[PDB]
């Protein structure tokens, strides 16, 4: 019983190396699929030549990160300069289509990310909050109610109705299931041939 | 009658498509609108 | 802190006091301490450009002596002289330190329907019993376990390599490109300025993360640096005496990470304190005596792999009362 | 000495008075022995002179005796049951043993079914586990390169950037202008109470000693990194260089040492001298 125990032995070789191999493929895919953040802290969006960083074109962000002085954001407005045909965009809603059609990030307000990101699923609200603002009650210098503006602003905050308008208009497992595929239906294929063999008894 | 301008935003202005576009005030709504 | 009223030069206690006692005692000097009226270690304004706290307040030469754990920095060296370094000193970083886990790395809904399978290809081979059905159905049975056991081999092998890729941040490099632990310092900062008025790039963003959240990263008190990175990820940048005084008392804490600059403390006088020089002597003098020395002694001083051990034990037990139930 | 017996005279060689490389200083003067042709101190400044751009405008420079770069200089049957947690081998061969037990003991077929099944299923996790935690570890030894390129190394703040303390090195990456040499630059400046270091052999030595670089010479990398094995020659050339005959503007022999060395490199016996001195499983 030595020649098919010849064959026995390489059979087993063979497949104990297709099943290791396998499982170490299926190790690299899924470990490579992982260790991916891809950009999420925007000073690695700024070192990323190949994600476009973008701003409202002339905008109060371009002010920001255009005029600053940390070194990260001064690299972001050297690049937000530096082909800036290529990489600046005026329109908010065009800020959302460029977002949506191609590698290119809308910095955009936290408010309107905020109205952005809850009317459209697909895009992701990345980086925490870079600086701080707030969209104030613009006026000349000594306007004639600079100081009513805050007084009845610090009253509609306490009438709390500026938030009610907030809320108001500011509103594995499958991957590896074909296995279980797999089995039913070879599962009913044999049965199929039992049948057949009571048959054929 | 102060000269409230603004250059619309979605959703700060809402900028609802009425075509009939009134005058001013009655010519657009929204979260900034409806604030002042 | 005790049971009855003292003030002033009588209201302290620590090793900086002992400085002001000994030094006294070489220069003859006497003195009434008083305290940081702005509350904080001061620093050069933002756009006045003047010194705020006690740089303010020996800035305005309203005090003579400045014996403080003050940073003798070279931006701090123009606004006022200072005398040789009391206690070396650096920046550093201060920071803290089941029985599903076996099943991890497959999601629940599978391993549950794994089960069920096993039971379901059992209820085909018994009603097998009305063998080469019995060979195909046992060769999709093997095909099945190998592709399950093998993605799981695959799971746990990626979700292992990617958590034994990540931890710890040791280093000023790791705080600085990670974003989750809250990175800064207490308000007018010397240390906070040697970072914010860096070059080495690393620290410069460290500065850009910190004053950009500067409401709620900056901390405005060291024990408040304390407490807020005691009781969340807000870890400190701080002195290196304070944090070797605060770390052999708070086991939850840690000192992470090297040296990141070389400072020294010491005392600190206007622009033309005569004593500043005699002091700096008798200081000398003190650092040849110990009692520097002495005072920092007196006053600074089986993880899922046991889940499935518990499970088989479990199965063990489980059978063996089977087997007295067959001999019963 | 062949250059003597090429120019026929004797040669008083003494040694700098500094003794540093010699570097422009912000006081105009070029320090070190750079100082010493810049005081004419001496005339035959004999010895490894960068021949620079600042070495070039405070004294004149004859041909190279060799080309230079500048280089990193930068440190480097037991593992059966280890990438298994080292105390859990003792409880596997325990629960085999105890496996094996309830086995005998059930001697005196589904009951050992049960302990069967069990134990294939505790015999499958646990050898899908070492081989996931092998490949774990042998996957994170693999994908670390740790510092190869200098540019990584001047961001890397945990490794220390170093260079011979006022040198020319320190001219070249100090006046730089590309970027990431800038903020090497800046780094060198920075912390230099921890970053700069004096000597060549201390050089060497801090290399063997921490995690700083001496970003030493070609040729220094060469004569060290053959002299001692641990030291390994990160980076490439960063830059050109050479160490040229450096000599007071308008020397005695100036055009005539550049033309008796273009003899002396067609002689060859320089190169002679260059090797006759600067010699899983």
């Amino acid at each position: 019983a030595l020649s098919t125990r010849i064959v026995s032995g390489v059979w087993w070789a063979f497949t104990l190396i297709i099943i290791s191999s396998y499982t170490a493929n299926l190790a690299a895919f899924l470990t490579v699929q992982r260790m991916e953040v891809p950009v999420e802290s925007a000073d690695d969006l700024a070192d990323q030549t190949n994600i476009e960083y973008g701003t409202i074109h002339a905008g109060s962000t371009m002010t920001f990160f255009q005029n600053s002085r940390y070194q990260t954001y001064q690299r972001m407005w050297n690049y937000m300069q530096s082909k800036q045909p290529s990489v600046f965009v005026k329109s908010t809603e065009e800020g959302i289509a460029r977002v949506l059609n191609s590698r290119y990030a809308f910095l955009l307000e936290s408010t309107m990310n905020e109205y952005h990101r809850r009317l459209n699923c697909n895009l992701t609200q990345i980086g925490g909050l870079l600086d701080t603002k707030g969209y104030g009650i613009g006026m000349p210098l000594g306007s004639p109610f600079r100081d009513e503006i805050t007084l009845a602003i610090l009253q509609l905050q306490e009438n709390n109705r500026l938030e009610i308008l907030k809320r108001k208009w500011w509103e594995g497992m499958e991957n590896i299931g074909g296995i279980f595929v797999v089995l039913i239906a070879g599962l009913i294929i044999a049965v199929f041939v039992a049948v057949m063999e009571f048959i054929y008894k | 009658t102060l000269v409230v301008t603004t250059i619309l935003e979605n959703p700060y202005v809402m900028r609802r498509p009425n075509f009939q576009a009134l005058s001013g005030n009655e010519r657009f709504e929204g979260f900034c609108v409806d604030m002042l | 802190k005790s049971d009855k009223p003292l003030y002033g030069n009588d209201r302290f206690e620590g090793y900086c006091i002992d400085l002001l006692r000994e030094l006294s005692t070489i220069l003859g000097f006497t003195y009434e301490i008083r305290l940081v009226e702005d509350g904080k270690y001061g620093a050069q304004d933002d756009v006045n450009g003047q010194w705020n706290g006690m740089v303010r307040e020996l800035i305005d030469h309203k005090a003579d002596l400045a014996v403080a754990p003050l940073a003798i920095t070279y931006v701090r060296e123009k606004v006022i002289d200072f005398s040789k370094p009391f206690m070396t000193l650096g920046i550093s970083i201060l920071y803290r330190k089941g029985v599903f886990s076996f099943l991890n790395p497959l999601s629940p809904d599978i391993w549950m329907y794994v089960l069920l399978a096993y039971l379901g290809v059992s209820v085909v081979l018994f009603v097998i019993a009305r063998a080469l059905s019995t060979r195909i159905v046992g060769g999709i049975w093997w095909f099945f376990t190998l592709i399950i056991i093998s993605s799981y081999t695959a799971n746990l092998a990626a979700f292992l390599t990617v958590e034994r890729m990540e931890s710890p941040i040791d280093s000023a490099d790791d705080l600085a490109k990670q974003t989750k632990i809250e990175y800064g310092a207490v308000e007018d900062g010397a240390t906070m300025t040697f970072f914010k008025k860096s070059k080495i790039s690393t620290y410069d963003k460290m500065w850009a993360f910190m004053s950009s959240r500067r409401q709620s990263v900056l901390v405005k008190s060291n024990e408040e640096g304390i407490q807020r990175v005691l009781t969340s990820d807000y870890a400190f940048l701080m002195e290196s005496t304070t944090i070797e005084f605060v770390t052999q008392r708070n086991c939850n804490l840690t000192q992470i990470g090297g040296l990141i600059d070389s400072k020294g403390y010491g005392v600190g006088t206007p622009m033309g304190s005569p004593y500043r020089d005699k002091i700096t002597i008798a200081i000398l003098q003190l650092q040849e005596e110990g009692k520097l020395h002495m005072m920092k002694e007196k006053w600074w001083r089986v993880q899922n792999i046991g889940g499935i051990f518990i499970v088989l034990a479990a199965g063990l037990v489980l059978s063996v009362f089977v087997a007295v139930g067959e001999f019963l | 000495r062949e250059l003597a017996e090429l120019l026929r005279f004797r040669y008083r060689l003494r040694l700098v008075e500094d003794g540093l490389y010699g570097a422009p200083e912000p006081n105009g003067s070029w320090t070190g022995m750079v100082g010493e042709l810049i005081n004419r101190k001496a005339d035959l400044a004999v010895a490894a002179f960068t021949i620079t751009a600042e070495r070039e405008k405070v004294i004149d420079f004859s041909k190279p005796f060799m080309t230079l770069g500048i280089s990193i200089l930068y440190r480097v049957y037991f593992s059966f049951l280890d990438p298994f947690s080292p105390a859990v081998w003792l409880f596997m061969l325990l629960a085999y043993l105890a496996v094996s037990v309830v086995l005998f003991l059930a001697a005196r077929a589904l009951s050992t079914r049960i302990v069967s099944g069990v134990w294939w299923a505790f015999t499958l996790i646990i050898i899908s586990s070492y081989t996931a935690n092998l490949a774990a570890f042998l996957t994170v030894q693999r994908m670390e390169v740790p510092v190869e390129s200098a540019d990584d190394l001047a961001d890397q703040t945990n490794i220390e950037y170093g260079t011979i303390h006022a040198g020319s090195t320190m001219t070249f990456f100090q006046n730089s202008r590309y970027q990431t040499y800038q903020r090497m630059w800046n780094y060198m400046q920075s912390k230099q109470p921890s970053v700069f270091v004096k000597s060549t052999e201390e050089g060497i030595a801090r290399v063997l000693n921490s995690r700083y670089a001496f970003l030493l010479e070609s040729t220094m990398n060469e004569y060290h990194r053959r002299l001692n094995c641990n030291l390994t020659q990160i980076g490439g050339l960063l830059d050109t260089k050479g160490y040229g005959i450096g000599m007071p503007l308008g020397s005695p022999f100036r055009d005539e040492i550049t033309l008796a060395i273009l003899q002396l490199q067609e002689n060859n016996r320089l190169e002679i001298l260059k090797r006759k001195w600067w010699e899983g499983m």
